[PDB]
């Protein structure tokens, strides 16, 4: 409109892909081990915990 | 944070003319998440 | 069809018609008139054995340059058909082989 | 020497079935894949489609799938049948291999890739005429 | 002065409907153009 403009999305240059998050499996496993350890300490001493 | 976000959003462009019948198709030629939408919009005049 | 006239020697550049909409994987063929054709450059860099070094591929930088075939020192054996069979991702399956272009070398003793 | 012998009737009338074979020798038939490729005088190379190990003949949308392709392992030949021969079928019919090439532009987990078909060895082809002449 | 100008310009009339195709001809005689155009009335 007059004095009005909206920024639309242009053609996606290159192959049509998708956003993706990469988490190091080793780091995530070790941190999950640390959290599950404290969770087991918080909830009893050692209990079955499923993330 | 709510007040700051609302204040930083007040002066920017309002998009009330975007409500329109979107004649929209796909972008993936072969085997959504990317919709090529053609629609009408009021120009400057 | 595109008749190209190239002087003997030096270098020649063969670019094809279809635009590289998205990342491309081009295939170039040599259809000599009358006899069976062959393939020259595939995967945009990989040239199969039994092909002279006079034909160099076009590496992809994900944009910019198109599917170009390079002729380095044309000879009497290159009078044939050049086929640009490009597998651009945006166009999906490259079922079609595209059109045909002919090079007709001039200045040939 | 994988020599792709092809033999056809050579004479055909409109609206009937054409039969050209593709004899394979010098190399096995289960190692790789083979397809069919044609070419019309005045036109560029045209492709009948491709047949792979699973035998699900992927046919040509540009040829209306009015063609019948198959293969036989006993006689070791690739089979191409052209039922309802169109008067435009005056063309040479080669025979081609099919390399199941892999071209990945993203991750394999999400199906962010596609297969490109590479062809290495081709035949010699035979030309047929479709008219009242015989 | 900038802020004063802004704050006093706010309460007065916005002219967003004036943007229209002005079918304008030369005034009876440049420096003056007689333009006939369209406007949205009360209804
Ligand atoms: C996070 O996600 C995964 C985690 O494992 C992984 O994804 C990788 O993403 C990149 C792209 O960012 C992929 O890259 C392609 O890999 C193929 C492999 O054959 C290449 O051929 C591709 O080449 C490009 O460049 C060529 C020359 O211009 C083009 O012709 C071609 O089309 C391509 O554009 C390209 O490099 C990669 O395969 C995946 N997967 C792996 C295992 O790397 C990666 O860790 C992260 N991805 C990110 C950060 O984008
Ligand atoms: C979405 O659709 C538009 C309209 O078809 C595409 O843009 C046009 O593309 C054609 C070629 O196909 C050009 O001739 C036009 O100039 C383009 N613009 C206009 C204003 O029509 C656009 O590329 C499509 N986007 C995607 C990613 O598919
Ligand atoms: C944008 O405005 C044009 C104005 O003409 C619309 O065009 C008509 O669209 C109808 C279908 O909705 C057709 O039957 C008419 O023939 C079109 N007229 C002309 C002259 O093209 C168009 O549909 C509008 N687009 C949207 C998204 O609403
Ligand atoms: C600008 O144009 C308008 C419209 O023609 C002029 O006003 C009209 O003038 C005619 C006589 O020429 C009168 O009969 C009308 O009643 C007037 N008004 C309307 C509503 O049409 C106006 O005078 C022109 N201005 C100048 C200075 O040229
Ligand atoms: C105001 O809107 C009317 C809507 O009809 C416009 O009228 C048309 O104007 C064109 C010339 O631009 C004429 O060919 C038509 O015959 C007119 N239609 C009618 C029903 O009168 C009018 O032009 C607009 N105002 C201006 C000054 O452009
Ligand atoms: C994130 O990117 C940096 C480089 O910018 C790299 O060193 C690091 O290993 C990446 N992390 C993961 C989990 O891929
Ligand atoms: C395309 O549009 C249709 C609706 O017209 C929708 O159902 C479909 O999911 C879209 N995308 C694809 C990949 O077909
Ligand atoms: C009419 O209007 C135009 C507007 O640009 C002006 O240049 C011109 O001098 C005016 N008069 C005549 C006689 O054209």
């Amino acid at each position: 409109g007059p004095g009005q403009a909206f920024y639309a999305t242009g053609d996606i240059i290159g192959d049509i892909r998708q956003a993706h998050c990469n988490v190091s499996k080793a780091t995530w496993n070790e941190t999950l081990g640390k959290v599950v350890k404290q969770l087991r300490k918080h909830f009893g001493n050692n209990t079955i915990i499923r993330f | 944070i709510i007040s700051l976000w609302d204040q930083s959003l007040k002066p920017c462009v309002k998009l009330t003319p975007l409500c329109v019948t979107l004649q929209c198709t796909n972008v993936t030629n072969n085997i959504g998440e990317l919709k090529n939408c053609s629609f009408n919009m009021t120009t400057e005049l | 069809v595109r008749p190209l006239s190239v002087a003997l020697g030096e270098t020649a550049r063969i670019s094809c018609g279809r635009q590289a909409l998205g990342s491309r994987a081009v295939q170039w063929y040599q259809h000599r008139p009358g006899q069976a054709p062959i393939l020259l450059i595939y995967n945009n860099q990989d040239r199969p054995s039994g092909i002279p070094e006079r034909f160099s591929g076009t590496p992809d930088i994900n944009f910019g340059t198109r599917a170009t075939l390079t002729i380095s020192g044309v000879e009497a054996g290159d009078e044939a058909d050049y086929y640009c069979h490009m597998w651009d991702s945006r166009s999906g399956f490259s079922w079609s082989f595209g059109g045909a272009t002919r090079l007709t070398v001039l200045g040939q003793p | 020497q994988v020599q792709l012998q092809e033999s056809g009737p050579g004479l055909v009338k409109p609206s009937e079935t054409l039969s050209v074979t593709c004899s394979v020798s010098g190399d096995s038939m289960n190692n790789y894949y083979w397809t069919w490729i044609r070419q019309s005088p005045g036109k560029g190379l045209e492709w009948i489609g491709y047949i792979s190990d699973r035998e699900s003949a992927t046919y040509n949308p540009s040829l209306n799938s009015r063609v019948v392709i198959s293969r036989d392992t006993s006689k070791n030949q690739l089979s191409l049948k052209l039922n309802s021969v169109t008067p435009a079928d005056t063309a040479v019919y080669y025979c081609a291999t099919a390399r199941r090439g892999q071209r990945i532009y993203g991750v394999v987990s999400f199906g962010e890739f596609f297969y490109y078909y590479s062809m290495d060895v081709w035949g010699k082809g035979t030309t047929v005429t479709v008219s009242s002449a015989s």
